[PDB]
């Protein structure tokens, strides 16, 4: 995998260029906003058990045919195998937000995920809904606009980190369409 | 004009040298579906055989400005820009260029060049059709080939 | 413009622009917007200025306004302000492209034969431009009017 | 033969308009790039022979136009090339300073493709020489300056095609 | 690509774990030490044609036998590929100061190097004399700071310890 | 200089000098204080600019000084540096004249005839001036190094 | 002799039109062009037709074609009427 | 009996950071399955022209070497002694290495030769064939999912 | 429009293709049976071009030269203050010459 | 050849060929038997005339083959001998044409532009042709060596 | 403008090969006839005015192109003929020496039939005049030399047609 630092290296290795002064300044600004990012990913991994229960119950709360006999989340064993698909998608986003890159999302999390979902008989559109509920939850903790849990932070604004973690959940839903 | 543009021959007949092109109308190209002529020309439809397509097209360019009026009962040959001789024959008000049987008399062009419309496509004389793409075959055994070579004792009649 | 004079003047010698010429382009482009800021000042004062030009060109020359003169009549005087408008419009071009060619490729080259075939006294038009330069000083401060002063008297030098 | 200022004046001038604020965006835009173009034209003047030597060695002295029968065989014919490539690198420098490709078709493009067909000069190898010459020119003047100088090279290649 | 981030993401992904407090604490050391190694990365990116020319003919003034016929400096293409390799190695040290780990020297410069230099008959003691020339001409207040010298020299003898 | 060829330009055209020509003679003479400072730096740095100039020239072109090179021995190497002292002097003239007109008619016009007729590699002397340029621009700030280097590379261009 | 003796930049005769014409060249074009004078309005000379079609030699077509655009001319058509193409020997 | 399609091997391989041609596996748009064949056949067609386009370039490299082979072997038994160079008690100068940036991005771009240059030409074909042996893979392979998820 | 949620990803399976192989059973098959397609659309998902690429020329401006003077056809901004009208109008011309306004 | 420029001489002068021109076309064609023998000697001695030609060239100019020379390495040295094979071929043309007209428009017209633009020392290639001349004239008698050497030194003259 | 030797050298050079046995085989064939061509060009130079006087009197002297209204009526127009016929007898002499008709179309044939149509010169009467001029030229130089000089006359007549 790569991170935010070795994405600049593999883009300059294609040109045989040293890492100069212009793209060092975009990396020097990554480190200066580094305490925001560790404050950001601490917000999501502290609330991660409530998020995967708010997600896949609300997917069932909109789609009540998934628990009918002949549904994907019908029995008790298949419900735990959707709860396990909540917290792996949420885990690999949490690595991608911590790294500053979407390498670990691409070659591990989405690698072969659609081809598995065809062969099992997973509903395609219902996985787009439960990921986007977790997109609605993740920006609610980065912007601290959650309804029943408030977390204390320093004074400032982190609207750029909430947009970066929103683009990671759209990349999950774009791969399993 | 399309075969010229693809084959790169069109740069050659761009030049200012006085040429006498025998460009066949596409009914001539449409008449390439002979059972006979399709043998020796269909292989050029393959996309790697641009090699022969330039000579076969370069056989239609004649250095010089031979108008039909200049062929009053005269039989003169010449080689193309492909490199092999072609016999232009004009007798009894009907002109010929190999197997052409020219349709339209002349078209005046830019650099003193002439354009005659022919009824067929002239294939060069010593043009062999390219073989179809085949299988590189290798001998399965090695003992079926030592047995295929005559020994010295066989060549002198010492053995059967 | 000024870069065009350097590209042309360097092109007839078949060479790139030298060290001094590239100064002349570089210094001209660094004074860029100040011409741009200046022309917007003058465009907002074109109705300002030509009204003042008609003040003194006619109190100086009532021969043209009187019955018999060229400018006698309404429609003759109507375009009379139009010629001021085109000249003032031309000077905004000359103030921008920092040289005389827009005042010379238009307006100056062959202006006498234009007026002489029109009946406008060519000496009167010289005072008209001199009147126009006299009018531009009032609606313009001392800083920038000597920036625009050499563009006016070139026209007077061109008309003689 | 118009630069960016001449073309802006003219469109102001053929219709008879004054210089309105929207028209000046390119100009307030041309004067901003005035510093970049001179330094671009500076280094190109210095490395004129080096750029042409790099282009021909990288594009066509590697294909049988250089050998006998090819379009560039005799020394008079070879010497005509670097003379010929010098104009493309030179007139492109003029377009880069003037900011307008009017000088190219005025003095280079007109009667050019009609002339190479007369001589029998291969237009295909010519454009690739200019493309390779465009590639080395982006090396010297940088990226954006190469984008500017490169914008007039393919203008020559387009019209010469 | 061994960074601080990939050595703690792959540790947490192996046990099936969310990023916990030991993972975030190590990224705070990536913040606190980047000021020393990005100062060496910007001195290397702005001076590299003079430091690989000086180290490149430390090889050729020491080992004059390479210019012999059949030997390893014989024509000009072979000398130009020698200075290319010092320029490849000093670019990979510069990539390692950016990422904060030995990853670009690992997968792009060191893995397979002893098989290539043995097959093509290239003396790997002539590579080491180029790298150890650079490691011993570093003046720690003149050329960078003090703790930028200990990040520059640490990746330099990671390369000497792996080439020989 | 810029003064003499801005005159002879407008001299040939049967006209006076435009604002484009007179706002640059004006702009050049106010630049004259800064030019003498730049030429004053190169004036008493010829000991280092020439000797370090021939420093890199021999390290980059050992053929010209090796036995068989044109500048071989104690004699030719002294003259080998003499020419660099010449061309370094002409650059001081071009900086004060604001143009390569002094460098043009001295050391540039017909320079290939001299060095070809002396057996000297003209490309080698071009390498010498480039080595002097890096020493010269290393002695001045960025605003000045865009000028002092600017006249060297013109000499590099005309010398090949 | 021919125009490519070794003259280029920095050479004693002034930098000028250099044609790739051989010794006593016998190739000539047939050109067509209009060339407005752009100088009659301050000289007031008599007027001459500017649309000409003439045979220029190969030895001096490039100078003429380089000059016809110098004064804003437009070249409508040119051809190589006399001479060969790709001909090593025989242009003389 | 059935050959393994090359997109099914790309799913099995672990992912490298640097490709020459990074894949449009996620960047193919959701068009109708017909449209991922009107873009995959074209990739094979476009790629196979480069493969035969690397064939007229290879015949020009073979013709360029035969052009110079009477002189390449005729200068192979001459005594070509330089003036500076190969040993340490003479001068040389820069040429004991090379001077100051003039080694190039590769090393073969300096090193002139007629034979060599076409060879550096091949990169603007064989690397450019690269990427294309690669646009018909994810047109097929996304295609493979489509005719598997159907 | 994609209105076929009636047709899922089991449209063209063609269930009734039946092969008797004699007097025994009917051997039912669901082979997809694609058409003589070709999927006629332009500007597909990738570029597919090595350079060999300088094809771009400007459009013809008539008799003048291209882009040299499209000056009659320009957006423009301001007119002036006095500006007497034309009153004969003689046709809109078209191109101006090998020529320009800056003579 | 002598035939083609004795024609184009009398062609330009609007006249036929004098006895001075026609007694030399006559004298040249009777010389044609002896010319083909001379060119036949150089035709299948190119292996020695070129390889020994580059023999003395490197012994006299080790700079061009030393590291830094233009013909350095296995590659350039092969092309280093390729040009000598060219110029040795053109001398065979000049001997049969009875003039340097083939050598004129091939390898001589604009030769300084090519070699200056290739970085090759033009004086070095002139030294190569002189080394070939001593090998060539050593292969023929005195009556022939006054011809075969005669065309080389013309190539030496035009190549500097 | 190529002679037989120039054309042989060009074709042997255009393939980049040496002068093999076939190229020298034609060159030896040209040198064998070198003695015949000079004597042919010798007598034609002597009897230039006599040959043209014989051709016009034998072909088109008394035809009604000679009378009023015909294409040759006025003395300027008559004088242009013998000036015009002099080139055909002269340039044909050059082709006979050079052994290659390249000089004819280079300097005579191109723009010739397009010029006579402009002036309204009758191409029909022109070719016989040359045919009659070819007939008298075979009288002077002999049979085979007339075959050589005659081989370029009809080349003019063919292209001029
Ligand atoms: C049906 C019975 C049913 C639903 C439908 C679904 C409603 C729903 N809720 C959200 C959004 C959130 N859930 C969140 C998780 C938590 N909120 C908390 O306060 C605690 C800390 C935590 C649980 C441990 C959060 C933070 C959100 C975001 C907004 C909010 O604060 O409410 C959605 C997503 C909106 C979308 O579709 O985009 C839906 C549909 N839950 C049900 O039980
Ligand atoms: C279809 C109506 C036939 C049939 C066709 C197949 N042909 C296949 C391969 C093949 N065909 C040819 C001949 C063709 N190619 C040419 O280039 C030319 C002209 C020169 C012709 C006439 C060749 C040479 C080959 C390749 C030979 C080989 O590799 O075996 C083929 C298999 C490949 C594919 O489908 O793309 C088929 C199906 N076969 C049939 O059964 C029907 C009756
Ligand atoms: C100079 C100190 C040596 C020397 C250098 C040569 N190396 C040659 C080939 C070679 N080297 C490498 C490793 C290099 N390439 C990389 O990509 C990286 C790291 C990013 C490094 C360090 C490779 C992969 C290769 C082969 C490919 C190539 O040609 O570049 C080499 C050519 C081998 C030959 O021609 O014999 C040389 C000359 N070797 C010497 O001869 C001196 C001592
Ligand atoms: C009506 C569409 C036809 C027709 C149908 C009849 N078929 C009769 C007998 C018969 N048919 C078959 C073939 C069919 N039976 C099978 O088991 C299978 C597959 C394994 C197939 C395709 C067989 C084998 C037989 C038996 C023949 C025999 O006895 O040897 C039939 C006779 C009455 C009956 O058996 O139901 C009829 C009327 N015949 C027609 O004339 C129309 C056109
Ligand atoms: C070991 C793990 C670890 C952490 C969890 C963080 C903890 C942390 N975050 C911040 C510091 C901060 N944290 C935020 C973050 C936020 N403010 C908001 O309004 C948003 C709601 C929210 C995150 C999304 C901001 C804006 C700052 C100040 C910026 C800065 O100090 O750089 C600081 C202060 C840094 C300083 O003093 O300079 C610290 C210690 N750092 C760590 O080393
Ligand atoms: C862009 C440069 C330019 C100019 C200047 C120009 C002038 C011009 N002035 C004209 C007429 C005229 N111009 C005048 C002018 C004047 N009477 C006075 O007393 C004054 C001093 C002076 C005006 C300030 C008069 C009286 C006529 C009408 C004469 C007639 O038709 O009887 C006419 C005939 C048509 C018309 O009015 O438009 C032209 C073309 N054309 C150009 O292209
Ligand atoms: C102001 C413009 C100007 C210049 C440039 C100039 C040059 C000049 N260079 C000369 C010689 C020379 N010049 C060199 C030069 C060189 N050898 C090398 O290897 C290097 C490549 C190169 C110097 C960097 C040598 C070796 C001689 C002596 C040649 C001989 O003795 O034959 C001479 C003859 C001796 C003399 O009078 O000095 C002149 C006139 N004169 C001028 O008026
Ligand atoms: C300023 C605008 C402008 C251009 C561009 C121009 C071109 C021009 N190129 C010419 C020839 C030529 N041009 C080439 C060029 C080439 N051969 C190749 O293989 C390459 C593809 C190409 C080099 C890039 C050659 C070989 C000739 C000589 C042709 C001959 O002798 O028949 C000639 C004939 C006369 C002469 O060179 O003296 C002209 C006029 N004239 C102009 O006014
Ligand atoms: C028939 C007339 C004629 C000549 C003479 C000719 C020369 C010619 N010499 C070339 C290269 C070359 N020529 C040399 C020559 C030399 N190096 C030395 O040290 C010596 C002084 C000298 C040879 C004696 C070298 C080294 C190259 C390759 C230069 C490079 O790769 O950059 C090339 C480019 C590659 C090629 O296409 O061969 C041409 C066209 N072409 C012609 O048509």
């Amino acid at each position: 995998m790569l991170d935010a630092f070795s994405r600049v290296v593999v883009n300059s290795d294609a040109k045989a260029a040293y890492v100069g002064g212009s793209d060092l300044q975009a990396l020097k600004s990554f480190i200066a906003d580094g305490n925001k990012r560790l404050d950001a990913v601490n917000s999501i991994v502290s609330n991660a058990s409530c998020m995967v229960s708010d997600a896949v119950s609300g997917m069932i709360c909109e789609n009540p045919g998934l628990i009918s006999p002949g549904g994907n989340c019908y029995t008790n064993r298949r419900m735990a195998a959707c709860l396990r698909d909540g917290e792996i998608i949420l885990r690999y986003v949490s690595y991608a937000l911590l790294a500053g890159d979407a390498s670990v999302l691409e070659d591990r999390c989405l690698n072969g995920l659609k081809e598995t979902y065809i062969a099992l008989g997973v509903p395609t559109n219902s996985s787009i809904r439960a990921v986007s509920i977790m997109k609605a939850q993740a920006v609610a903790f980065i912007t601290n606009t959650a309804t029943e849990r408030k977390m204390s932070f320093a004074a400032g604004d982190c609207t750029s980190l909430a947009s970066e973690v929103a683009s990671y959940f759209d990349r999950v839903g774009a791969a399993i369409s | 004009v399309k075969l010229l543009n693809e084959s790169g021959v069109e740069k050659l007949v761009e030049q200012a040298g006085p040429y006498t092109v025998f460009a066949p109308t596409d009914d001539a190209f449409a008449a390439l579906l002979e059972p006979h002529s399709f043998n020796k020309l269909a292989t050029l439809l393959r996309p790697e055989n641009n090699d022969a397509l330039r000579k076969v097209l370069m056989h239609h360019v004649i250095p010089g400005a031979f108008t039909s009026a200049s062929l009053m009962d005269r039989a003169v040959t010449v080689k193309s820009l492909a490199g092999e001789p072609i016999s232009i024959m004009g007798l009894n008000k009907l002109v010929t260029a190999g197997t052409a049987k020219v349709v339209r008399a002349d078209v005046p062009c830019a650099n003193g060049c002439i354009i005659h419309a022919v009824s067929s496509v002239i294939i060069p004389p010593n043009y062999v059709p390219v073989p179809q793409p085949t299988k590189p075959v290798f001998p399965r055994s090695v003992i079926a080939e030592i047995a295929k070579l005559p020994t010295p004792r066989q060549a002198l009649g010492l053995d059967p | 413009s000024l870069v065009t004079q350097v590209i042309l003047s360097a092109d007839d010698e078949l060479r790139y622009p030298t060290a001094g010429e590239l100064e002349t382009i570089s210094s001209y482009l660094k004074t860029g917007e100040y011409r741009i800021r200046l022309i917007s000042i003058l465009q907002g004062k074109e109705q300002e200025i030509i009204r003042l030009a008609s003040k003194k060109i006619f109190q100086l020359h009532p021969e043209y306004i009187a019955p018999g003169g060229n400018a006698s009549g309404a429609r003759q005087r109507a375009l009379c302000l139009r010629d001021y408008g085109w000249y003032l419009r031309l000077i905004t071009y000359a103030i921008l492209a920092g040289d005389k060619e827009p005042l010379e490729k238009i307006g100056i080259i062959g202006v006498r034969e234009m007026y002489n075939s029109l009946g406008v006294p060519i000496i009167g038009m010289i005072d008209a431009i001199k009147c126009l330069k006299e009018a531009t000083v009032e609606v313009i401060s001392q800083e920038e009017e000597d920036f625009v002063a050499p563009y006016y008297d070139y026209i007077i030098q061109g008309m003689s | 033969m118009q630069d960016a200022i001449t073309s802006v004046i003219n469109a102001a001038d053929v219709q008879g308009k004054y210089l309105d604020a929207n028209s000046v965006e390119k100009l307030r835009g041309y004067f901003q790039t005035g510093e970049l173009r001179v330094r671009a034209a500076a280094t190109i003047a210095a490395n004129a022979a080096t750029i042409i030597k790099e282009a021909v060695a990288k594009s066509l002295l590697y294909s049988d136009i250089t050998r006998p029968g090819g379009n560039m065989y005799t020394t008079r014919r070879y010497a005509a090339c670097i003379r010929d490539l010098d104009y493309y690198l030179r007139y492109a420098t003029y377009g880069m300073l003037a900011g307008d490709p009017s000088i190219l078709d005025e003095r280079v493009l007109n009667g050019l493709k009609e002339t190479y067909n007369s001589l029998g000069v291969p237009i295909g190898a010519t454009i690739q020489a200019i493309q390779a010459m465009k590639e080395v020119t982006g090396s010297l003047v940088g990226s954006d300056a190469g984008k500017e100088m490169g914008l007039y090279f393919d203008y020559i290649c387009s019209g010469l095609s | 690509m061994k960074s601080v981030i990939t050595t703690v993401v792959s540790a947490a992904d192996a046990a099936g774990r969310f990023p916990s407090n030991s993972d975030l604490e190590s990224i705070q050391g990536n913040i606190q030490r980047s000021a020393a190694r990005l100062e060496a990365a910007e001195k290397l990116a702005g001076n590299h044609e003079a430091v690989v020319k000086e180290a490149g003919d430390a090889c050729f003034a020491k080992y004059a036998y390479l210019k012999n016929p059949g030997e390893a400096g014989e024509n000009q293409e072979k000398i130009n590929k020698c200075y290319r390799d010092v320029d490849h190695y000093m670019r990979l040290v510069n990539y390692c100061l950016v990422v904060g780990g030995t990853g670009p020297l690992d997968e792009w410069g060191i893995a397979g190097a002893r098989e290539v230099y043995r097959t093509l008959n290239l003396p790997t003691s002539a590579y080491v004399a180029s790298i150890a020339y650079t490691r011993d001409r570093l003046c720690v207040p003149r050329d960078m700071s003090a703790q930028a010298g200990v990040e520059f020299s640490a990746y330099l003898d990671y390369l000497i310890n792996a080439l020989s | 200089s810029i003064v003499t060829k801005s005159i002879v330009n407008a001299d040939a055209e049967a006209r006076y000098l435009s604002p484009g020509e007179l706002d640059r003679i004006k702009s050049f003479v106010l630049s004259g204080q800064r030019r003498l400072r730049i030429a004053q730096t190169l004036t008493e740095n010829r000991e280092r600019i020439v000797k370090q100039g021939g420093q890199q020239l021999f390290q980059r072109r050992p053929d010209v000084v090796s036995p068989g090179g044109n500048a071989y021995g104690e004699e030719m190497t002294a003259t080998c540096l003499r020419d660099l002292d010449y061309y370094l002097r002409l650059v001081t003239y071009g900086i004060i004249a604001g143009d390569v007109t002094p460098i043009e008619e001295i050391g540039l016009v017909g320079v290939k005839e001299m060095y070809s007729a002396l057996g000297t590699p003209i490309s080698g002397v071009a390498e010498g001036i480039r080595c002097m340029k890096d020493v010269a621009c290393s002695l001045l700030s960025g605003e000045d190094a865009a000028e002092v280097g600017f006249y060297f590379d013109y000499t590099l261009a005309a010398m090949q | 002799a021919y125009d490519m003796d070794g003259t280029g930049a920095g050479s004693l005769e002034p930098r000028g039109i250099k044609s790739s014409a051989v010794e006593k060249d016998s190739r000539c074009f047939k050109v067509t062009f209009v060339l407005p004078s752009q100088s009659r309005l301050y000289t007031f000379r008599e007027l001459q037709n500017v649309y000409t079609t003439k045979m220029v030699p190969f030895s001096s077509w490039y100078a003429e074609q380089q000059r016809i655009q110098k004064m804003g001319g437009k070249i409508l058509k040119v051809e190589l009427v006399a001479g060969g193409q790709m001909r090593s020997v025989g242009n003389q | 009996k059935a050959a393994i399609m090359p997109h099914q091997i790309v799913d099995g391989l672990p992912v490298i950071p640097n490709s020459e041609h990074p894949s449009q596996k996620y960047n193919v748009p959701k068009v109708s399955r017909e449209k991922l064949q009107r873009e995959l056949l074209i990739a094979q067609g476009k790629a196979n022209a480069l493969q035969i386009e690397l064939d007229a370039a290879y015949t020009s490299l073979a013709s360029s070497r035969a052009f110079l082979a009477p002189f390449a072997a005729m200068a192979a038994d001459m005594d070509i002694r330089p003036l500076y160079g190969k040993n340490p008690q003479v001068f040389a100068g820069q040429f004991l290495g090379v001077g100051a940036g003039q080694w190039g991005k590769t090393g073969a771009d300096t090193v002139r030769g007629r034979s060599r240059r076409v060879a550096a030409d091949i990169g603007v074909k064989e690397f450019q064939l690269e990427r294309v042996k690669q646009l018909v893979v994810d047109l097929q392979r996304a295609l493979a999912l489509e005719d598997a998820e159907a | 429009d994609v209105v076929n949620a009636a047709y899922p990803k089991n449209i063209k399976n063609k269930a009734p293709v039946i092969s008797f192989d004699g007097k025994k059973g009917v051997k039912l098959e669901m082979v997809t049976l694609q058409t003589f397609a070709g999927d006629d659309s332009e500007d597909t998902l990738f570029d597919y071009s090595s350079g060999k690429f300088m094809p771009q020329k400007p459009a013809d401006m008539g008799i003048a030269w291209p882009s040299g003077d499209g000056r009659q056809a320009e957006m423009k901004g301001g007119k002036g203050s006095f500006n007497q009208p034309d009153l004969r109008k003689y046709g809109p011309f078209p191109d101006f010459l090998k020529r320009s306004m800056d003579l």
